[PDB]
């Protein structure tokens, strides 16, 4: 059985192969903004009386 | 004379240098010791495992 034990260990090393690719990140997007205006859509001309 | 003892074998620069040198040597030597011991332990473990499987 020493042979069996050795065989087990050798088989473990030989047989076992795995590959792992891991990439993770905590995506926490926090945005504070406002839809302000900086444009001239169309100029309407008005007057006050 | 009640007692006679050598105290501070030096010089002073020598105190530190000497102790330091011995210290480093000791650390490495002992680590070598760990290596030997560990090798023996692994050999032992191998024997026992084989016996156990047996």
């Amino acid at each position: 059985l020493r042979k069996i034990r050795a065989a087990q260990n050798i088989s473990k090393t030989i047989a076992t192969s795995q590959n792992r690719i891991y990439l993770t990140a905590d995506n926490l997007v926090l945005n504070l903004q406002d839809e302000s205006f900086t444009r001239g859509s169309d100029s309407l001309i008005k007057g006050k009386k | 004379l009640d007692d006679v003892s050598l105290t501070h074998l030096t010089f002073g620069k020598e105190f530190t240098e000497a102790v330091e040198a011995k210290q480093v040597a000791q650390q490495e030597a002992e680590r070598a010791r760990f290596v030997v011991e560990k090798a023996e332990q692994q050999k032992k473990a191998a024997i026992i495992s084989a016996e156990g499987d047996s």
